[PDB]
RNA sequence: GAUGGGGAAGCUCCGUUUCAAAGGCCUGAUUUUAUGCAGGCCACCAUCGAAAGGGAAUCCGGUUAAGAUUCCGGAACCUGGAUAUGGAUUCUUCACGGUAACGUAACUGAAUGUGGAGACGUCGGCGCGAGCCCUGGGAGGAGUUAUCUUUUCUUCUUAACA
RNA sequence: CUUGUGACGGCCCGUGAAAAUCCACAGGAAGGAAUAGUUUUCAUGCCAGGUCGUACUGAUAACCGCAGCAGGUCUCCAAGG
RNA sequence: UCUAAGGGUCGGGUACGAUCAACUUAGAACUGGUACGGACAAGGGGAAUCUGACUGUCUAAUUAAAACAUAGCAUUGCGAUGGUCAGAAAGUGAUGUUGACGCAAU
């Protein structure tokens, strides 16, 4: 039934002043300030969370290696897999559309 | 069971504000909170986000529409006469 | 603050030219209700980490004790 | 970082190539 | 009729080589024991050769005309077949089902697939196959 | 006497508009070269809600023709525009909803919105929700177009002015009763400090022309001359007629 | 709130990117050498404004008459800079594996562009976690005991970091 | 019970900050091996981290109300019946 | 002093049995100086009239109201070289990151 205190000079319950009660090896209860939780990185197109990317505060991404921040695909840590797939499909199909459009538009005015 | 005889969603307003005002508010909130057919994915998944913003939960499209309904009659007749003028401009 | 689980990697760690100090800890442990055995912890102080090797067998534990280098300052406790 | 980090990387490579120049 | 033949060129849409152009050398419509799906035994380009102009004299040309190939089993649902085609005779005998599960054989097959791709690229063949799909 | 409330409003101390949560000025794309010799295609990325505004906004992305980069313009969303729609802006643009054709190149009876007064001010007319401008006639020699405004007025503007084809989204808003002083509070809380309104007849005579008296009454006539001065213009300014017509 | 400007007899007022010739950035080249001349890149455009907003990184035990997340002992982490060794990669120069979602100790990438994080209302119910509360057995200590009570109270703990 | 969090649902003519800062992707400039290199986003190893505050009260006696004034003054923890 | 109902987890070739743990409700006897939400805690109600629709606000230190506000209704001005308002002036401002489903005045 021990009661705890803030360990810093902020006495207010702000977003950066979150505490958690822990039990020390001395057998007493003590507050422990916890940092704010990280949000998962989002896809650029669909806006959903990228799978396989570590979830850290933005300064902490400079400490981890490249494997924790990337996937082994084109647009790896940036776009979702289905978004990359559909833009590959879109790219190939409408360059083919442009080829067919170009040959038809040259052919009609070559005939006329 | 049918809990209210006639007030429906305006039953949250109690006896306040007058019955004829509550009638208009009921008629517009039913349109405001109903679901609509998505013109792209074909499902009954379009809902209002804010006034004029109608987003589909399935295919994640977002259409600009009327304040309380997804399409107003003024916009319908405007789209009809734009289509008619576009067919006339080649003829 | 790190667990090391390999004997040969522990031996090559003990001669890392920044290691000065090791400590050997004896504990009385009970794996089951009838068997009080002795556990040895070999704690090697590196420059940024403390590496602990846990040995549950006394013959292997003492064999590591003569296997320690002589320049390494050891603490028996 | 990435900017001061790339500057530190090129500084390390420049120093290394200057000493292996000799 | 069916079109997923042993000489077609496709674009991979999933995996490490997504967006890369491959040539099918060995179709398998009714799958196998280790692959219970309709698949193929494609070979493709991981690193495309770069653009070559008049300014580069022969050293940058030999540097920029390098091709890094790969060989891969892929599902048909992870392929996008195209209208073009590419002749296969030089390496259809050296890439096969037993040349996988063996890194030495994969290395040896990738060497000769690389040699074939460089000779076809230094000849004026298949500009669409050797171009990079930009997306 | 004191300085009255509408006289105090022009200093802009507490009467400035609350613009913290607004997403930018909703202007048309600038009329550079592409928009007056051909067209240009952009993309609708998202349709968003604007604080203090009844209409939604559209974030349209174009490519800069002179530099490798992307430009993001804020349009006022027309009713029917969806995300992922291609928007065409220019002289040669096809006549569809959302396109940014100039007014000289649309036929009779066209309904447009976000209309420039002069060519180049990037939208001035018919910008509130549900409003639109109708093209009433053309005049090729001395190149002007007549337009019908939302007020019913008929303007004669240049034929090089641009307008977005269709009506502004979010129409029919004012048909819903607010029902609550709290709803009016939250409505004006993001616009400006002009609410609640104390009647001037309920004041003291130091505070308003209408104030004072042993009964709440105006005193003189409430129709005020246009030549009146500041502190006098409280009432119906320059009224041609009053009363409810039948 | 300066500057460029424009008012004002003037103390000063307006304005904050404006009717301005508004600057600095990296590679280097040269090794009379200093840092100009080879280059190339970029156009925000002062500054002030939160000990409750955003934000790199520390915990436990002990210690004083009076200090401690600050001292002592132990155990960590971050930033800036130096740097060598091992590992990795390469004669197919700049890695392999998995159908795939993706995995690993690593596994060049300038200019320029794009995306993400920072970065976000309120209420309601439901799920999960931590601490506290309640409680059983057991190992210790204390209390009541005419009678009764295998009883009443108390100790049985585990930090950051990996 | 207090508190943190997750997936949701209701509400709005209210849809509920900005910047510093950090990371990734696209691109392929340039540099590159064979008797040798290239890499320090992998591991280990080396050095440094300046300035100012830091005691105590925070209220029927440490603040403001002429004062050791029943007044006023923001917030965290919260046992059993 | 009892009764009844409301569960979990394990068990079945190719209907049930075992174990464990909850406070919720309903009912029945019996009993007492008819007491029992036993202290604490805790609505007086009805029939009408005047007035303001309601929630809300104000005269800090004599007036909290029927006063003010309010949603609703209606009128007026204004298409930017503009309406209303500011400034001694200005290459000056507020509405205005605005445009008649808007702003301003009643
Ligand atoms: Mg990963
Ligand atoms: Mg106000
Ligand atoms: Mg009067
Ligand atoms: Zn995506
Ligand atoms: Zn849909």
């Amino acid at each position: 039934a021990q009661r705890v205190t803030f360990r810093r000079r902020n006495p207010y319950n702000t977003r950066s002043n979150k505490i958690k009660v822990v039990k020390t090896p001395g057998g007493i209860l003590r507050a422990q300030h916890v940092k704010k939780l990280a949000t998962r990185p989002k896809c650029g197109d669909c806006g959903s969370a990228l799978q396989g990317i570590s979830t850290l505060r933005p300064r902490q991404y400079a400490t981890v290696s490249k494997t924790h921040k990337t996937v082994s695909r084109a647009y790896g840590g940036s776009r979702c897999a289905n978004c990359v797939k559909e833009r590959i499909i879109r790219a190939f199909l409408i360059e083919e559309q442009k080829i067919v459009k170009k040959v038809v538009k040259e052919q009609t005015e070559a005939a006329k | 069971a049918k809990r209210t005889k006639k007030v429906g969603i305006t039953g949250k307003y109690g006896v306040r504000y007058g019955s004829s005002l509550r009638r208009q508010v009921k008629k517009l909130e039913i349109q405001q909170h109903a679901r609509y057919d998505c013109s792209f994915c074909g499902k009954k998944t379009v809902k209002r986000g804010a006034a004029g913003i109608w987003t589909c939960s399935c295919c994640k499209k977002t259409v600009a529409g009327g304040a309380y309904t997804v399409s107003t009659a003024a916009a319908a007749t405007v789209r009809s006469t734009i289509r008619r003028l576009r067919e006339m401009v080649e003829a | 603050a790190r667990e090391i689980t390999d004997i040969k990697q522990f031996l090559e760690l003990t001669r890392r030219a920044d290691v000065k100090t090791a400590t050997v800890k004896i504990n009385k442990k009970l794996n089951k209700a009838g068997k009080p055995f002795r556990q040895t912890k070999f704690k090697v102080r590196g420059s940024s980490s403390l590496y602990t090797l846990v040995i549950n067998d006394a013959g292997k534990a003492k064999k590591l004790i003569q296997s320690l280098p002589p320049t390494l300052k050891v603490n028996r406790l | 970082m990435r900017a001061k980090w790339r500057k530190k990387r090129t500084r390390r490579l420049k120093r290394k190539r200057r000493k292996v120049r000799a | 009729a069916k079109f997923l033949k042993a000489g077609k060129v496709a674009v991979v849409v999933r995996g490490r080589y997504a967006g890369k152009k491959v040539v099918i050398v060995k179709p398998h419509d009714e799958g196998s024991k280790s692959h219970p799906f309709g698949h193929a035994l494609v070979a493709g380009i991981e690193r495309y050769p770069l653009k070559v102009t008049k300014k580069h004299g022969a050293k940058k040309v030999a540097k920029r005309t390098k091709i890094k190939p790969f060989i891969k089993v892929v599902n048909y649902n992870h392929l996008l077949p195209t209208r073009y085609t590419l002749d296969v005779e030089a390496f259809k005998s050296v890439v096969s089902t037993e040349t996988f599960e063996q890194p030495s054989q994969r290395e040896e097959a990738k060497k000769v697939v690389k040699k074939a791709f460089e000779e076809r690229h230094q000849a004026g063949k298949n500009q669409w196959f050797f171009s990079k799909l930009r997306f | 006497g004191r300085v009255i409330r509408n006289q105090r409003k022009g200093a802009g101390s507490i009467f400035t508009s609350h613009t913290r949560l607004r997403q930018g000025a909703a202007k048309l794309r600038t009329l550079d070269y592409a928009e007056r010799h051909g067209y240009i295609r952009g993309i609708v990325k998202q349709i968003v809600h604007d604080s203090g505004r009844g209409a939604p906004l559209a974030k349209v992305v174009f490519r800069d023709p002179y530099k490798y980069r992307l430009r993001e313009e804020i349009f006022i969303a027309n009713e029917g525009v969806h995300t992922g729609q291609f928007i065409y802006a220019g002289k040669k643009a096809s006549l569809n909803v959302g396109n940014v054709l100039p007014l000289g190149s649309v036929p009779e009876g066209t309904i447009v919105s976000n209309v420039e007064e002069k060519p180049g001010d990037r939208g001035a007319l018919a910008r509130a929700s549900g409003n639109y401008v109708i093209i009433i006639g053309h005049n090729p020699d001395e190149n002007k177009t007549r337009v019908r405004l939302p007020s019913g007025a008929k303007k004669v503007i240049s034929s090089d002015a641009r307008g977005v084809i269709g009506v502004i989204a979010g129409g029919g808003r004012v048909d819903k009763p607010l029902l609550k002083a709290g709803r009016a509070f939250h409505k004006y809380r993001l616009k400006r400090n002009s609410w609640p309104k104390t009647r001037g007849v309920a004041m003291n005579p130091v505070d308003h022309p209408h104030g004072g008296g042993n009964h709440q009454h105006i005193g003189k006539a409430s129709t005020i001359s246009r030549g009146a001065v500041s502190g006098q213009k409280a009432g119906l300014i320059a009224a041609r007629r009053t009363g409810l017509l039948r």
